[PDB]
């Protein structure tokens, strides 16, 4: 499995609506390409993918 | 690369997992995997 190090997060736009009104971008450094599982550990916001 | 990885041609050193072959997205440098599929 890939290893992700030095990951910091930021949000571009947000609008609390019934749709998925918000985008966030993640920056990281890895060693090899692959597919990772992504999840939000809180309840306030729900992801899409 | 790994047994489960295919390089995007000999001219490039980048290797991608085989699950990305013909997924409808140009995962290679210039969509080599999506070619001839
Ligand atoms: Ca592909």
């Amino acid at each position: 499995a890939p290893t992700i190090i030095d990951l910091t997060c930021t949000v571009a736009t947000c609008t609390h609506s019934s749709d998925f009104g918000g985008v966030l971008t993640l920056t990281y450094k890895t060693d090899k390409n692959g597919d990772c599982s992504v999840h939000s550990h809180s309840n306030v916001a729900t992801l899409q993918e | 690369c790994r047994i489960h990885e295919i390089s995007c041609g000999a001219h490039s050193t980048q290797c991608i997992p085989v699950s990305w072959r013909c997924d409808g997205e140009n995962d290679c440098d210039s969509g080599e995997d999506e070619e001839n599929c």
